[PDB]
């Protein structure tokens, strides 16, 4: 089970990049990159 | 007077109703903010890098009154909002990780701790708020240690902040700077 948060701006490693924002029910706010394919 | 040069002191140490951005370079915030970030490399492309976002004062459930009768100790939680960054894939995974129970100063320097008035004295020239500081950075140091080792002996793909973090390196260390406090006589 995973919780679609939202996509999201943030900026890691120095600089910008949206991720797709999941909470998998369990817990971790896993942010997915949009670069990434899946 | 004393008291109160050093109760705002341990006060500032911890910057603890502060909100995270209005936070000065001090303390444990230093602490964190110096420590922090822990990155393996070391594997050609990523391992990971492990970042400090805030750290949460908790409120504390009893008050000093409550704790001087119902024997308890006078303590607020400490949490760190952790971040732990795959370079070789992006991925970031968020993670609020305990770091354990930081006694909380009385208007009089004391702490009450089980019930128990009792003081740190400082003999002096280094404050109480600077002296649980200081070795605070050395809990950390150690902390930021079984991180580099998990890292190094784990797959990244099932590696998370909360895994990675172990407090009791953090924790052993200020066990020791509050059990050596004395007891007050008023």
């Amino acid at each position: 089970v995973g919780q679609y948060l939202g996509l999201e701006t943030r900026e890691v490693l120095g600089v910008k990049r949206d991720y797709l924002v999941l909470r998998y029910k369990g817990e971790g706010k896993l942010y997915l990159p949009v670069e990434q394919l899946p | 007077p004393l008291t109160e040069i050093q109760v705002e002191s341990y006060k500032k140490a911890l910057q603890a109703d502060v909100p995270p951005e209005k936070r000065e370079n001090v303390g444990i915030q230093a602490a964190f903010k110096e420590t922090f970030p822990i990155e393996e490399g070391d594997k050609g492309k990523g391992g990971l890098v492990l970042d400090f976002l805030e750290y949460r004062i908790g409120d504390p459930p009893f008050s000093q009154d409550e704790c001087r009768e119902k024997d308890l100790t006078y303590q607020a939680p400490l949490y760190a909002r952790l971040q732990l960054i795959h370079k070789d894939t992006g991925l970031i995974k968020e993670d609020e990780v305990f770091l354990g129970h930081l006694p909380l100063m009385t208007e009089d320097g004391s702490f009450i701790i089980n019930g128990a008035d009792r003081v740190i004295v400082s003999q002096g020239g280094r404050t109480v708020g600077e002296l649980m500081a200081d070795q605070f950075r050395v809990g950390l140091a150690r902390l930021a240690r079984g991180v580099r080792e998990r890292m190094v002996m784990g797959s990244p793909d099932t590696l998370t902040p909360a895994k990675l973090v172990n407090s009791r390196p953090l924790e052993a260390a200020l066990r020791e700077f509050f059990s050596r406090s004395q007891l007050s006589q008023f």
